């Protein structure tokens, strides 16, 4: 009886770790699982990560996209790239942060697979750059030069995008 | 972290 | 009581990990345990695997041809080769696949084994090719030339061939 | 049934070891758990640790001003330079020590994400010399010459700036 | 409450990594054990395994052809060749396969003891080529010629020899 | 269900090991839990170690002498320095030992924060010398040769100074 | 509840490891043990070991002859050494093998403590071959020409000298 | 629920392993304990053991002396040193022995803390040639030529001076 | 007599490996030795690294532009951040490359020191912005924007910079 | 032949690694040795540290001071704690540094020894703060607010303290 | 053409590391070497030392005192336990000191061998208390409570004593 | 040109380390290496010894006793047992030892091959008792009792033995 | 310039460790090689050995007895299997061994090829048998019966066989 | 695997 | 640590 | 071990 | 060690 999975119970999750294809398949289930109990209760997702690869993060967001119930997505601490590609897709509005947090938008490391596969990494990261344009609100010109930089934003400025729409 | 998130 | 465990209640099964003979055992024994509990119900197989040798792959889909049931498949994610020719030995009409899957067709890695048996390892890899073709629908010549490449095609294309019928 | 989960029964919870990412999940969640249950029983939080690092201590203390409940500290032997902080951020007059304790002030080691993110450390680190500020009642002038230097100071003599109103 | 251990209950045993005195034991002491359930009921006994050493091989063997009940044998995949001597040790018409598994018969590796004992071991290798030439049905300088080379056999024409009787 | 756990039943607890901060947090937290149950029954201290820390052992110190209940002491075989300390420093007439036990005096090892704090152990390792004085009756110029020095001091000799009042 | 355990009730031991101090004691107390629930129910002891030293071997020894149940004793497979003086050690008309097990007669490896005891392990060994020549039948001197030398013997040629009486 | 811990039921204790400050607190508490339930059953302790260091020898025997109960001792195989002076401490008409058993009485190893304590050492190796004295009769200038020189001493010839008063 | 020593004659060095204080201290040492032997031989310098810190590389530079010689470049294969700034600090008309060579531009990785020294990066990664601008013949804030993302460009593309002035 | 070697021909010295007993001996020796071949030449010393230790620094500032010759100091690069005392320990004119040099002014790590002796490492770091305030010219009340702080200083600005009195 | 070794030339040994059997060995052939040349040249031993072992201590002092010529002696840095007492050992008016060396008196740590030897160890102790007292020129009995406890004494204030006679 | 190689110039050999057969075949072989110069001229062999073992001690023995040259010794420091049996082996008036040397003498630990071999070990170290007590002049019987016990003797009271017989 | 080296000068070689392929090769090169420079000088050969393996030894065995030259033998030491099948392999008439030396004769350990070669090693062994039988002057029903026990045979009644013929 | 071993 | 924290 | 050590 | 080994 541990205290995780009492936060499993009443319909929270917990990415707190890292992304690869082991944790993948362990949260696509209980995303999966919570949905047949109630389909309409309102699942949550909080979020505290220092990175992830492009091929399992594109499976989460398909998943998060399909169960009819609506996910809440929050930014404890700090924001990596990609699994914070998760925040930027939850619901138009319940996107949350504290106001200490720190979030930042880059392509993510890594290959596809996990030889080199070059024409689909590189499509790939087309996506993300197209997927984002239409969740914040922005032009995409923009967002392929804040797609390829580096630099941390605070939560009250990341506000001006639409990656949040309301701090507590 | 509720009011109202839950 | 584990949340996998859990998952294998309700007619669910995860190949999530690789192939090799550890794992074939523990899945065979899987399949011909909930054949016994009800001899209709429709089981289920997901997949998400980087890999997977020659001499256990063709263990998993003899058991799938035997059992009464009939069994399903999706594509969670990656589909190496090998344990993705699985995906396209399940049922005409339940093959499926997520929007942003990636599947990949290519003769295996390793020997038969796992000193160097020749003359059988090219005849298994003669059977996958056969059996690849009666299952997509299309003339052998082309297949004997998408086994030996290496391109990971989209779900969206994979379509065209026959590996899947149904994208969700 | 260990002894400290029987601690976290009747609202105590103990930071012992360090601080990092792993513990500061493990933290946030019993902060969160506790409050459900009544939302007007005191909480406390005992401190004895050797240091800690920026960017999880600046998740623990929004969590603390959240929560409707108020918090108490009290500091039982060591408080290094990043635990001290939470043991100065709890209640107006809930703060205690015991008198052989010793407390420093010191800005912490390592980085924020934990390459080198200079704007954002150099931000970091101003936040703590102004909250400090306004939880003693000195001027800012006097923390800025004690947030840059090393020495141990006792819990008798750290009575006349404010970390501690009552020493038990 | 394991799934091997579930197969164990309604008789089966699943040898499927290796031969060593460690299995051995243990395998010894589920036969015994379940012969004292029932004295009638078909025990199985399914295969998949890379090898195996002399000395324990000729346990298993002793063990069941005693107990009052009947074995059955089947081979998932590979058939090793110490191993898959006892697939050819079961019943006179209970010997199974699968249509795609490979069996290979060939004197096994290493020692006796597991110095050096070279009277014994020329012996036990001689018993081995002339039990197997009562079970299968040709005569004893053919096997000789065929326990001494390598060249692996598949399911439908090991079906010539003896070692399997009906394929399934 | 462990013996150690049913000494700590019926109020005895074994300090046995060494002494660090992990230790140090799971003695105050027992010391704490017992006081809960009654608040007059007579705890004990059970003491038999090879060393000790400097900042850890003015924890237990402390405790001990807040709770409202008294402890009691006793010397299983061996009583290093710093942990013997504690042993001075139960009370007036309940300080015991075994009449083979030595116990030594000497100034404990390694430094305070466990850069080098001078100005701050010399204090530290001045208190010593001064509570010592208080529990035995001795002089202080006495004490500041014997806390400086080597050599083991047996149980029938150790009376003299005030360490213990009776042997059992 | 493990095979083994079950094994233990209805009166069976499995030595099958090898034999030193570690596993000494955990079967003379399993001996001592099925003594106190009924004194003359008919135990066993299975045998099938590598080796084992000299020292603990006639620990086994004594306890076998001082319980007053009596003890039956089998060979499976091999009969290393040491361990096998104990199946010679059994009762007068209770002493099995099977029809394929080598058993060989050897003074044991090793010395005694486990400097070298010279004058003590020169007179341990001359006990054994005492032991076994009034358990066999035959003359003295013809053992200590057999506990000299190194040839595994068969289980029908065995029968011979009278280390078994009846082969199953 | 083990084996030992059944043994420690109905009275019994197995030091079997090696003598150290980890196994002496754990003896020391089973001894402690089993006084509690009854004031007068015979309690009783079996010894197997190669060695031993000083320091924890003289707390156990203490410990022996001081419940009311009355100890009895037994020597299974070895019987090393300083672990075996305890067999010569229990009763004076308690003490068995196997009759293939070896025990030996020589001066310890190592030291005392386990700098280096010279004059502690030197007194505590006296008392041993001073307690082995009174216990088996024998003058002392004569221990002090038998605990300076190693020779192991059978069961039938130990008796002779006294360690042991029955060999069953 | 090494291959590389007999390059060090006539005039060359070979930076090949990578940089951090080891091999900076001994690449000084021999542009200050061959500048002894004469004061207008032109001296060169071999470049092909994958990387580079920010501490040393600011210790050749200078070193460089000190002795009386004038030194020249040459790019063979990689380019890395740190050296590849080198290259573009030799002369203003003896800067080469091979014409399938990679060189790129970023602010290296890690810190000054090799706490964090956070107003003296932050000063130092300016100067590379502002000497670079003076070598190539750009405006500064177009190197603001590549001194801040990462894509390697090619050495027929690099001319138009000025990193390059003759492609051989 | 080596190119250090070389460099101690004509008198130059490369600290550029630590400081250490290691070093400490194979320096004292170069620089009694140099001053046997000539006793007015003037030697060098060029510097290039990320640190150093207490007891060992101050063997090398009396050396320098005793040899009859001048030495010289030069500072490549980084300029570490202690040792860069060696840099302001030179001659009153011949102390250089490179235009993009660092030096910090910090009080060292470690202990004198390399149990803790506070009294003498307290005296040892009170010698530094004093010599210092004869080889700048500034007072000693504020080197006791530098040597207890941390921040580098560029090579321009420790001009104004007297570390250097020109720059090349 | 060590450096070292040129110091070994011209009369100079370097005893810098520590004291064990293996430079023990290497020191006293390079004494009895250096006098084979010459029987009157002064040679001399610097020392720069943190500890030493009792055994080997006591052959140098030896063989110091038994070649016909005189050596002499200097303390660069730390003056050990052991080591220590050498330079004591020297001549009546050539031992020497650095202005900032600290020197230590403590009788050393580890065994004589290197069972624990009592009588042996304690009476090498003894010699070395008495004989600094013929050459320093104290009485005895402040000597016995100077080599028992643990402070280092600085350079100026050892003189008082006689270990130094002049220093430099 | 080592400093051990200098000293086997002029007859000398340092066994420093320990015996085993490495260190006896090179030593055999520098015995009959000076051998062959000169048949008349004194060699020597010094000792520093922690140990031994059987089978080689007996082999330097014998090539000392048949090189027509007469072999002198010296006891440096430690005198271990085997070895030190060498040091009693030279000549009847060429052993010497410096007056701090520790001797001790004692059976060797260890076997003769280095199964176990009791009937010649036993019968090795009789021999040494014999043959030590021709070289001192003393009883059997006395030296049967100081070759069976441990106790270090000093250079002055070892004279009276006949191990030494004139000390400088 | 090693001794060993100036021992292959005047014709020795030294086999003092092992026998296997490695130094095998080595000893052959050098046997062939001493034989070119004069055919007629009498080379030698020393041995002490440990053991050795069967392939391996009858390879120095045939060069020995094809060279012109004769080759002599001598026992330092230990004499195991194998080797020492040499030393019963040289001369009729120039075979020694000193007089504490012992050889043993047993068969050696391990296989041919260093599967398991049966029907080889049974043949290999059975030479050894017949090669000893013609060099000591013995039958051969007598060598069968010592060439399968173990014990050492010293020099003085080695020579009662025919494997030493003069002991100097 | 039944029909039919079981 | 009550009275009074709790 | 009973009759009579128990 | 001379005068007198050697």
């Amino acid at each position: 009886y541990d205290i995780y999975s009492r936060l499993l119970k009443d319909r929270i999750i917990m990415l707190g770790s890292a992304i690869d294809d082991n944790v993948a398949n362990s949260i696509v289930s209980q995303l999966l699982f919570l949905a047949a109990e109630d389909p309409e209760k309102e699942i949550s997702l909080y979020i505290n990560s220092p990175g992830g690869s492009i091929t399992a993060g594109m499976a989460i967001y398909d998943t998060m996209q399909f169960i009819k119930p609506k996910v809440s997505t929050i930014c404890i601490g700090m924001a990596a790239s990609m699994g914070a590609f998760l925040l930027a897709a939850g619901e138009k509005g319940k996107r949350y942060a504290l106001p200490n947090s720190e979030v930042m938008i880059h392509q993510p490391l890594g290959g596809a697979q996990g030889e080199i596969a070059a024409k689909r990494i590189l499509l790939l990261r087309d996506k993300l750059n197209k997927v984002l344009a239409e969740r914040t609100g922005q032009p995409l010109e923009v967002i392929e030069r804040d797609t390829d930089r580096d630099n941390f934003k605070s939560a009250e400025e990341a506000l001006e995008y639409g990656l949040i729409d309301k701090i507590l | 972290f509720s009011p109202a998130a839950p």
